[PDB]
């Protein structure tokens, strides 16, 4: 034990030295506590006469026996400071936080208790109350254990999905600090459900992935909540994440403890389309580019964020990895817990790791052009 | 099922 620390710190030294030719932007910020979660808010402000734009991030804390917070931070990007705008008292670490597309003041969170919380961040003071009391705007009941998966329906305002270690997926309709019981509980998985995500176009369709190694496709119009529409043996270990391609309605991607990202076609789930290989450990997040249909990213325990270009599947080569691996981000020296593609600046990513580091970065233009 | 690390301040 502890030779690893020498290996990591030497590799970080090579990385640091090479950033001027690998990146168009690298901002590093040390949070007071690590964040398990990261999501860019949709808004950008471009003040007249300035050399920067102002973007914003939903973050959380993970403490060891100290008061946690849901956090909104501001980031200045050039055409660059990072500041905390608000902290709201949160009961336990923030497993995951996601804004509601139809009203981005509304943020859902996953707690270490079974509760899923809803905050309207405009209804909370500037400074958190030092009493420490968590006053969520809604408490969403239905789970028996904590989890990670959290998804707002982009086509039905207020329909929230959640995945838990209790083997279940819960659905709430918040549209009517009260307690809401789950509208529907889906019980098809036989193990910890790691992630859940609505389809971006079809208001009734969602996907889940679990430690049973399965990708499941659900339809809310089905009377049978114990059996999905489709059930796919997706990976040879736990499936930790999924993400629907925002330009291609039949395409999705899953990330796994088997160290691979799988590419799927909903119309024929018996045949995995491709397996993206290069991660050296468990994958916990995968996300498609909001700007480029063929671009996907993945991160996890190997301390790397990989960016893939599926248009390069099959091309010939002289190498250090397959042709579809566009970029390896090696800026983190600990496990990466989450990342978010900036929706207003193509190729900007924010990524957060267990050693308190948040990085906002952009690979060099010549790497993708 | 993920196992969260022990968080360190600063």
């Amino acid at each position: 034990d502890a030779v690893e620390e020498r290996v990591i710190n030497e590799e970080y030294k090579i990385w640091k030295k090479n950033t001027p030719f690998l990146y168009d932007l690298v901002m590093t910020h040390a949070l007071e506590w690590p964040s398990l979660t990261a999501q860019w808010l949709p808004d950008v402000t471009r003040p007249e006469g300035k050399d920067f734009s102002i973007h914003r991030l939903v973050l959380g804390t993970h403490t060891s026996d100290e008061q946690n917070h849901l956090v909104i931070a501001s980031v200045q990007l050039p055409n660059g400071k990072i500041e905390i705008e608000i902290k709201i008292n949160h009961e336990g670490e923030v497993n995951r936080a996601r804004y509601m597309p139809q009203n981005p003041c509304i943020i859902a969170t996953k707690t270490p208790s079974s509760d899923v919380l809803v905050f309207d961040y405009t209804k909370h003071p500037s400074k958190p109350d030092p009493s420490g009391e968590c006053n969520p705007d809604l408490r969403l009941r239905g789970h028996q254990k904590e989890g990670y998966g959290l998804s707002w329906n982009p086509n039905l305002s207020g329909h929230l999905l959640s995945a838990s270690d209790d083997h279940t997926i819960c659905l709430w309709d918040i549209s009517a600090g009260k307690v809401v019981d789950a509208k529907t509980i889906f019980t098809g998985h036989t193990a910890v459900v790691e992630d859940v995500s609505w389809h971006l176009l079809h208001e009734s369709l969602f996907g889940s992935v679990a430690d049973d190694q399965k990708l499941m496709i659900w339809d809310t119009r089905s009377n049978n909540t114990s059996k999905p529409s489709h059930s796919v043996d997706a990976h040879t270990a736990e499936v930790n994440c999924l993400s629907f391609n925002p330009y291609s309605e039949f395409i999705l991607a899953t990330g796994s403890a088997d160290k691979t990202v799988a590419l799927w076609d909903l119309r024929n789930l018996k045949l995995k389309l491709h397996s993206f290989e290069s991660h050296k450990d468990e994958i916990f997040q995968v996300q498609w580019s909001p700007h480029n249909e063929t671009i996907l990213a993945s991160s996890g325990t190997d301390r790397r964020l990989n960016v893939w270009d599926l248009s390069k599947i099959g091309e010939e080569q002289s190498e250090d990895g397959p042709p579809e691996l566009l970029f390896i981000h090696g800026g983190h020296t600990a496990k990466i817990s989450d990342f978010s593609w900036n929706p207003n600046e193509p190729w900007v990513i924010c990524s957060v790791s267990e050693d308190n580091i948040m990085q906002v970065w952009q690979m060099a233009e010549n790497i993708y052009n | 099922m993920r196992s969260k690390g022990r968080a360190r301040k600063l």
